[PDB]
């Protein structure tokens, strides 16, 4: 029973889901988090009254990019980052070592800048609007975005593996030795007796 | 969790199971006779029920082979007949129940829940001042 | 009137009014007998998150704004050049906004201003859920057949090596390789075979040393056989609208059912794009989303194209769980809601000013979590209760009647090599 | 146009010893087409003060050169010296406000489009307008897998 | 040998004889299997509260 129960019940982490959790309301020591300074995601983070502690531990110490971050991060310094759904996902696809944990918040796109006045801004417009249903950007994003180099995970029992057989085997063969050496020992044994 | 014993498996598989054990005796018997019946029946059912019935074995050596599988799979048929009957004699129950007042099952009241409490008291007071 | 973004309730039955957090609704019916006239004298009650996010964007710009329910089309398709519905309402100066879930696309685009989009759109294909029988060789399945191989070769050399040499060396007939293997095998299938036990102390030590790897092999054996005996694999029935499939129908299995409602967004996308899947669907052409519910409930058809939103709505709050999207989160040609104002307006900046403070302040996902919540929205719960069926764990008869034939053929090359 | 450094968006590799990128086709057996940007040197601008010619290629480059041969117009893809996206600079010690970085130098009049992962708020769009958007995406955070070796 | 019957088994005991005698004990082997398959269901996690 003890070996059938310690073999099973490998469950998954079961990591921080949302932002409202109580670790993040109360920032320690021991857990760090922080993302790129002058960027979006910390003016929406200096904007919650409530997380003026979290923003205070997060603009502490902010990298300069998102490579150094992600360079920090991936060789065990950093504990958690924030940043793009997209950009996250891409990292998790190509680097298999890190997993995106979490849900999303703060839902904003991706649109082309321009100035407060042009005919060229009226016509991107509907020139995106035009291409982005003929399957064009869906082209583009299972071309440059869709990978899928890695496994998945979707079923969490797995097998087993050359674990236990080495060991097994490894007895069964001292075993053997150790049986010659009690059959040469009773041998000896006989011939005086 | 039902009261009965032969849940895990359903009524055609030990139909199946039964008819199997009766037709590889009779080839074991039939085997050893044409290259003895009841010990071979006994042997098989021995084997099957995890008894400590049963004379001897046979001497061909087909017969040894079929013997040898069909121990192996009366084996497997109990390890998985015990593991089915472990599978839901523990560990089953629902996720959790209501906790909150701010649940949406209180917030959309149908017919099937109903709830209510005594007519005039503080407490209806209190639930006639939430405007939401 | 559609999903409960935006919904209209029922007069009071004697208060005549409407509850708190509610504004007055004004429907039109024309409906009615047009002798002398009947300019749909009714007033209802509208409310929902489309309301709630009207009222969101009037208290930040101050401005008042009256309910007027369309008679007209359901969101305005071109029919012969002329607009009709809530974009022809809009066009022909009879309003000055529209709210709703109204869909942006290019045509609509052009001919009205929008705002900046609230939520995500797209098209995604809603079928019944498929479920497997069964994986085949599931009784292998916790152990590799290198493992196996491995067993049976250090079985084999240790009974017939051990054996053998303990017997010679060491002082009812002799002990031969057939009871050698056959004592290690009863003891490794947990037991009973009756066997022939041995004589001397080191052949008994080495049967004990033996059973104790019997009794961990078994213990590492079903660990979790159970949970790899419920497993059903279940496979998707098609990608998408890219397949052969759907582009050409005719030269293929029995005929598919498949298709959407007419006067829409996504019909004119198809009718763009797929000429011949247009005319394919339009002889299976619905007469509403409950009705096409409801059919393809009951199986006279087997896919759904519609909006992405309120199908992933109507898959999560629906009775127990019963119906499920398609990839599991897919959007083609993904597009946004928003909100039709009148062609060169000054108010387009403050609503979208007003929409951007919104989403910064995060009342959308509060918004969201309050009324886009389903009951299968969440993850499929744990599969207990299984019944092991003959297909369930079948896989075993087959080994049985191999094997019934191995013995058959080996017995007839002994009767053959006996004469 | 002004681009920004983006891991999945824009790559930014080395030209070869003769003035060009070394072309290599994709799995998919279509010729990659790339363009050349004059972005600052690789550490930062700061003590290395020097422009190198590099390469530019991927999603945000591939849509211009749509919008290019859609609407029939010339560009000058150029990275920002800043290397950031900007905030509002709004600092009471130089009684100034003003923003810096990729907004900053567009709104100098040194830049006319900017093609790059760009997201849309209201402090950023009261005053620059922002089309229709091409990708919607959040936020979410990212943890290592910890090694369950239980 | 019914004792040893319901305790897994290997305690070494003399078979009967008899058709009766042996249907008793698949009977009794059969509700000892029945025991054993019902008593190691959860003693792991109950042996450790
Ligand atoms: N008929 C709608 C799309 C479907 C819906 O919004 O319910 C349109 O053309 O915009």
């Amino acid at each position: 029973a003890n070996l059938a129960a310690f073999l099973v019940l490998d469950r998954p982490e079961e990591r921080i889901t949302g932002i409202n959790d109580p670790r993040l309301r109360n920032p320690s020591d021991k857990f760090i988090y922080a993302t790129v300074k002058q960027s979006s995601v910390d003016i929406y983070f200096r904007r919650q009254v409530e997380l003026s502690t979290m923003y205070r531990h997060m603009e502490k110490h902010n990298y300069e990019s998102a490579a150094e971050a992600i360079q920090a991060v991936r060789d065990n310094k950093l504990h958690a980052f924030i940043w793009d759904s997209a950009v996250l996902e891409f990292e998790a696809s190509q680097k298999c070592d890190l997993v995106t944990t979490g849900e999303l918040f703060f839902r904003s796109g991706f649109g082309i800048g321009m100035r407060k006045d042009s005919p060229w801004k009226q016509q991107v417009s509907l020139s995106i609007l035009k291409s982005h249903e003929n399957g064009f950007m869906e082209d583009l994003d299972k071309t440059w975005v869709r990978y899928q180099e890695c496994d998945s995970r979707s079923n969490a029992p797995a097998t087993l593996t050359f674990e236990n057989m080495a060991g097994v085997f490894m007895l069964v063969a001292g075993g053997i030795v150790a049986g010659i050496f009690l059959i040469f020992i009773e041998i000896a044994y006989k011939r005086h007796k | 969790t039902l009261d009965s014993f032969m849940q895990p498996f359903q009524s055609t598989l030990w139909l199946l199971v039964g008819l199997s054990v009766h037709v590889v005796a009779v080839m074991l018997y039939l085997l050893d006779r044409f290259s003895t019946l009841s010990s071979a029946m006994w042997f098989s059912w021995g084997v099957l029920l995890n008894s400590g019935i049963g004379e001897g074995a046979p001497r061909s050596f087909s017969a040894r082979i079929l013997g040898m599988v069909w121990a192996g799979f009366a084996m497997i048929i109990v390890a998985s007949y015990t593991a089915n009957l472990a599978a839901f004699l523990v560990l089953d129950r629902p996720e959790e129940r209501i906790t909150g007042i701010n649940d949406p099952r209180l917030r959309n009241p149908s017919d099937k829940f109903i709830y209510a409490t005594v007519k005039q008291s503080s407490v209806d007071i209190y639930f006639r001042r939430q405007v939401e | 009137e559609e999903a409960p973004f935006v919904i209209v309730e029922s007069v009071d039955p004697l208060s005549g009014t409407c509850m708190r957090n509610t504004v007055p609704c004004q429907k039109r019916i024309i409906s009615e007998n047009k002798t002398d006239e009947e300019p749909g004298y009714i007033k209802k009650c509208c409310k929902g998150f489309c309301i709630d996010i009207l009222k969101k964007i009037s208290k930040s710009v101050k401005f008042t704004y009256d309910l007027y329910l369309v008679t007209n089309g359901k969101h305005g398709k071109k029919i012969n050049g002329t607009w009709n519905g809530m974009i022809g309402e809009v066009v022909m100066k009879r309003a000055y906004m529209a709210v709703g879930s109204l869909t942006i696309n290019e045509e609509r685009s052009e001919v009205v201003d929008f705002s900046v989009p609230f939520i995500e759109t797209g098209i995604s294909v809603m079928v019944s859920r498929s479920n497997g029988t069964v994986s085949p060789s599931a009784f292998l399945e916790p152990f590799s057949a290198d493992v196996w191989v491995m067993m049976f070769v250090m079985l084999l050399i240790v009974s017939a090596v051990a054996v053998f040499v303990f017997e010679y060396f060491s002082p009812g007939p002799s002990f031969t390789i057939g009871k050698a293997i056959w004592l290690l095998w009863g003891l490794v299938f947990n037991n009973s075979v009756p066997v022939q036990n041995p004589k001397g102390t080191t052949s008994k030590i080495m049967v004990s040393v033996w059973a104790f790897f019997a009794v961990i092999f078994l213990a590492s054996y079903t660990a979790n056989l159970a949970a790899f005996m419920i497993q059903e694999e279940y496979v998707d029935q098609v990608s998408g609208l890219s397949d052969k499939k759907f582009q050409r129908p005719n030269d293929f299995s029995p005929p598919f059912r498949f298709g959407t409602v007419p006067n829409g967004s996504t019909e004119r996308n198809i009718r763009n794009n797929y000429a011949e899947m247009h005319a394919y669907m339009g002889k299976f052409n619905q007469r509403g989303v409950d009705d096409a519910l409801l059919s393809l409930k009951t199986g006279k058809l087997d896919a759904f194209i519609y909006d992405a939103a309120v199908l992933n709505y109507m898959a999560g709050r629906d009775e127990g769980c019963k119906l499920v999207t398609i990839g599991s989160g897919k959007v083609f040609a993904s597009t946004g809601y928003g909100i039709a104002i009148q062609k060169d307006s000054g108010w387009k900046r403050q609503v979208d000013l007003a929409i951007l403070q919104l989403f910064g302040d995060g009342e959308m996902e509060e918004l969201e979590a309050l009324w886009l919540t389903g009951i299968c929205h969440n993850e499929k719960n744990e599969v207990m209760s299984s019944q092991l069926d003959i297909d369930n764990m079948a896989g075993v008869f087959y080994m049985l009647g191999a094997a019934m034939a191995l013995s058959l053929i080996t017995f007839i090359c002994e009767h053959l090599f006996y004469w | 146009i002004v681009t920004i450094h983006q891991e999945p968006f824009v790559y930014v590799k080395p030209t070869m010893s003769d003035g060009t990128c070394k072309e290599e086709f994709t799995v998919n057996g279509d010729p990659v087409k790339k363009v050349i940007c004059t972005g600052p040197n690789d550490t930062s601008p700061g003590s290395p003060r020097h422009t190198v010619p590099q390469c530019c290629y991927g999603f945000c480059i591939d849509l211009l050169i749509k919008l290019a041969r859609t609407m029939q117009f010339t560009y000058e893809v150029h990275l920002v010296a800043d290397g950031k996206f900007g905030t509002q600079e709004r600092v009471q010690n130089s009684n100034k406000k003003e923003w810096n970085g990729m907004m900053g130098e567009l709104l100098s009049g040194q830049a006319d489009m900017i093609v790059a992962p760009l997201t849309i708020n209201n402090e950023r769009a009261q005053y620059i307008e922002f089309s229709k958007p091409f990708k919607y995406q959040g936020l979410t955070i990212l943890v290592k897998k910890e090694i369950p070796r239980s």
